[PDB]
RNA sequence: GCUCGUAGGUGGUUUGUCGCGUUGUUCGUGAAAUCUCACGGCUUAACUGUGAGCGUGCGGGCGAUACGGGCAGACUAGAGU
RNA sequence: UUCGGAGAUACUCGAGUGGCGAACGGGUGAGUAACACGUGGGUGAUCUGCCCUGCACUUCGGGAUAAGCCUGGGAAACUGGGUCUAAUACCGGAUAGGACCACGGGAUGCAUGUCUUGUGGUGGAAAGCGCUUUAGCGGUGUGGGAUGAGCCCGCGGCCUAUCAGCUUGUUGGUGGGGUGACGGCCUACCAAGGCGACGACGGGUAGCCGGCCUGAGAGGGUGUCCGGCCACACUGGGACUGAGAUACGGCCCAGACUCCUACGGGAGGCAGCAGUGGGGAAUAUUGCACAAUGGGCGCAAGCCUGAUGCAGCGACGCCGCGUG
């Protein structure tokens, strides 16, 4: 499933712009419905729960399928928030986000799903493929000279991409150089109070 | 009609049995004895080493030992219904 | 029975069952003849009834009716009921 | 009878297997005496695996092999190097390697620029 | 309620010795799967292949003797006369 | 050539004899508190078809009989008699040490001893068939492997003392018997022992384990899929055959239940796969295939395989993806 709703309504609830630009957003930055102009109570739990919201509907990722990353996070060696954001930044869907493909999260995830894309020549049309160290990550020749793919070719600046991929000329595609760690990672989040939630 | 007619066998190690040590509880077995075991072995749960006491039937080819006794022992094949061992020698006979 | 093979072997098993008996039957009748014999004390006919019985034994191993052990052991205990007398 | 034979041990539609001694009056994935390869008829070629000096073992002592393992010590060498027929040497063939990781990574920044 | 005492548990100072407990090492064994880790393959995942751990143990061999215990003595502070 | 009668000579093959298999595979968890299982040893106390290899040999004879044919009984299920014919069926000899007895040496130790060799006296096997012209498969005795198995022991895993005296083949010995093997396993005789508050004898419950679930661990709960071992096959008991039997789809007796009968007598056993009824909160198709893997028989082609490979049905679980 996905959500398939609106996507500044769960913005305004969690308080933190989580698109890239936004309008709707900061006229209201308080929560939605008619009681969200209110002072209200912050719990500890509160603070837990709505800072692991923040990277659900950023990366656009179920909750059963967001905890089998917490289970491999906490379980790796090194810590666990560095680990868990680095497996979040590992699918594709959010690679072909920092490549400048796509203007959202939510178009980056039909290209994917569409099967507009390769991987090591491979036809893929799965959003949380995880790419690895020296994937290329190439593009379908029936997607190009189309609309949505051609239309970000012109818009490769106003987004910096990250230091862990590099996109190339005409022939697009996407090579990853190694594994995102901590400091080229983009942060509206926190990453201690997603590992403290699990804890409960 | 080269080959030597009896193949020579793999030799197989002689393995061991069991030896042990204790004293003597019964003798009033015409041929048999009663010896007294003990070994002492941690508790699995709390870890203090418990001491425990066992009766094996050992066989007298003649009758000679009594109440007390340190006597040696070895297990054989079954001789009776119960008894297993043997009697080796007597080292430090009752006082 | 069932099985068409079944009704077969269950007319073999019987065959087999009367073979058997008939061999085992004349090996008690061997040695309890010796057993006569050898408690007349005699050592004349005991001689050689223990030859002609020790080779009946040594037959009825050789035609899969008793094993070869039973043979070694039943030869065993009729020869040194012999040298005791 | 000791028995040189296959174990299933795949997937549904991916039938992996192992190169197993075994027991005739044994079900296939039963306790084997001894696991000696392993054979994957998946690949294009194959992946064909025999230990090649347990296997002469267990030749040299009476175990009979089945019928798909019987070709299989025919392709490595091992029935005709313990019969004396002379293609002992191992005829088995591996695919034709792919570049490696590295290798294709560079050739796409070597092409980039 | 209080004491006496059976089995049992626990035991002062010191010499020598044994190597059962304990401890070191090595061999044999602890099936496969499952589980952990790392690579591979299913478009990804579940699933699955391989390698290494793990399998806390048990048996055999060879070292150590501080502590516990056994055996053979010494001691007077505890205990008793 | 009959105009639907022929020719075993002949590939081929129903029924029959003979061989091998049917003890595996598949199922279930009632019983079982036990050497059942787990783990580690012992077997100088044992067996082991088929398979591999070393070494010997494959020699004379004989009497039947199933089938067939002809008849009798019986409602059936089945069964009687007379003739008739084979064999790698069966039976009897010759020669062949790993049977046996006595005496020997030689090595060996872990007490009974074991292993290897010597003399003397007793002994025990076999089977052929096929062949286009390198068609080829078999037989028996013994040495050694491999494999599978039996048996004994250490240690480990429930509750209950409002169960405290249990035990007479009981505990040990001797002589015989018995078994593949040790052994009160059985028997006679002699001795008077054995076990127990470290729980005997009772009672309750339970297949055990690799594991699974949980937990920071230590622990606690559990034994479902899959894999190992065990136990059973309507209930109870017994043996036969065989290398090997709890003999699921064998035998015999007894019992319950269902069915057939001419009332004299007979038949049956889904806890195999699928399915039906019933019980229940509740658990699926009277599916396809031997293409693969494993097994049985065969010189082989092949034949058999509800093992297995797959499909159907149920959101039953997990994982993944859509509904923009
Ligand atoms: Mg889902
Ligand atoms: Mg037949
Ligand atoms: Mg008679
Ligand atoms: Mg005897
Ligand atoms: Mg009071
Ligand atoms: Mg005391
Ligand atoms: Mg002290
Ligand atoms: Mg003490
Ligand atoms: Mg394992
Ligand atoms: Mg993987
Ligand atoms: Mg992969
Ligand atoms: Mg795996
Ligand atoms: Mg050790
Ligand atoms: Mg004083
Ligand atoms: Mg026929
Ligand atoms: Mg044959
Ligand atoms: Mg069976
Ligand atoms: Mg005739
Ligand atoms: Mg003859
Ligand atoms: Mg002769
Ligand atoms: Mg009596
Ligand atoms: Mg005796
Ligand atoms: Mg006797
Ligand atoms: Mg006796
Ligand atoms: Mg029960
Ligand atoms: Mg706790
Ligand atoms: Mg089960
Ligand atoms: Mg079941
Ligand atoms: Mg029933
Ligand atoms: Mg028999
Ligand atoms: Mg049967
Ligand atoms: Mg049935
Ligand atoms: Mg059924
Ligand atoms: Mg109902
Ligand atoms: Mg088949
Ligand atoms: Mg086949
Ligand atoms: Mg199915
Ligand atoms: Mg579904």
């Amino acid at each position: 499933a996905r959500y398939t709703g609106p996507v500044t309504r769960k913005s305004r609830r969690l308080r933190t712009d989580l698109v890239g630009g936004d309008q709707a957003f900061e006229k209201r930055p308080y929560p939605p419905g008619q009681h969200g102009r209110a002072r209200i109570k912050e719990s500890e739990y509160l603070l837990q729960l709505q800072e692991k919201q923040k990277a659900r509907f950023t990366y656009g990722v179920m909750e059963k399928q967001f905890r089998r990353y917490y289970e491999e996070a906490v379980r790796q060696p090194g810590k666990t928030g560095e680990e868990l954001l680095k497996i979040l930044e590992s699918r594709l869907d959010n690679v072909i986000y920092r490549a400048g493909l796509a203007r959202t999260r939510r178009m980056a995830r039909q290209l994917v799903s569409h099967g507009h894309f390769n991987v090591n020549g491979v036809h893929v049309n799965v959003p949380s493929y995880r790419v690895s160290q020296y994937d290329i990550v190439d593009v379908r020749d029936k997607s190009l000279n189309t609309v949505p793919f051609q239309i970000a070719r012109e818009t490769a600046g106003e987004r910096p991409i990250p230091s862990w991929l590099q996109v190339v000329g005409e022939r697009q595609r996407v090579l990853i150089h190694q594994l995102p760690e901590r400091a080229q990672i983009d942060v509206p989040l926190t990453e201690q109070l997603i590992v403290e939630y699990y804890s409960k | 009609v080269k080959g030597p007619k009896h193949t020579p066998r793999t030799p197989k190690p002689r393995g061991r049995r069991k030896t042990r040590i204790g004293y003597v509880v019964s003798d009033k077995m015409q041929k048999t004895i009663v010896v007294e075991l003990e070994d002492r072995m941690r508790h699995p749960l709390y870890g203090k080493i418990i001491r425990t006491t066992k009766k094996v039937k050992a066989h007298d080819e003649d009758s000679v030992a009594g109440i007390g006794d340190r006597v040696s022992l070895m297990e054989t094949r079954p001789l009776s219904a119960t008894k297993r061992w043997r009697l080796v020698e007597i080292l430090e006979k009752a006082k | 029975a069932n099985i068409k093979s079944q009704q077969k072997r269950n007319r073999t098993n019987e065959r087999a069952r009367l073979r058997n008996k008939a061999v085992k039957s004349s090996l008690r009748t061997a040695v309890r003849a010796f057993r006569e014999a050898a408690h007349a004390g005699d050592k004349a006919k005991a001689a050689e009834l223990l030859a002609s019985t020790n080779r009946k034994l040594d037959k009825a191993a050789s035609k899969g009716v008793i094993h070869k052990n039973q043979a070694a052991n039943k030869k065993s205990a009729l020869a040194q009921a012999l040298n005791k007398l | 009878a000791v028995k040189i034979k296959l174990t299933r041990l795949g997937k549904i539609r991916n039938p992996q297997y192992r190169v197993a001694v075994a027991d005739a009056r044994t079900r296939r994935d039963g306790r084997a005496i001894e696991v000696i390869g392993r054979y994957h008829p998946k690949e294009e070629p194959s992946l064909i695996e025999i230990n090649s000096e347990r296997a002469q073992y267990w030749l040299s002592v009476g175990a009979q092999p089945t019928e798909p393992v019987l070709k299989l010590l025919k392709i490595t060498g091992d029935w005709q190097k313990f019969k004396g027929l002379p293609g002992a040497q191992g005829r088995l063939k591996v695919a034709a390697p792919k570049p490696s990781k590295l290798e294709v990574f560079n050739a796409a920044l070597a092409a980039a620029d």
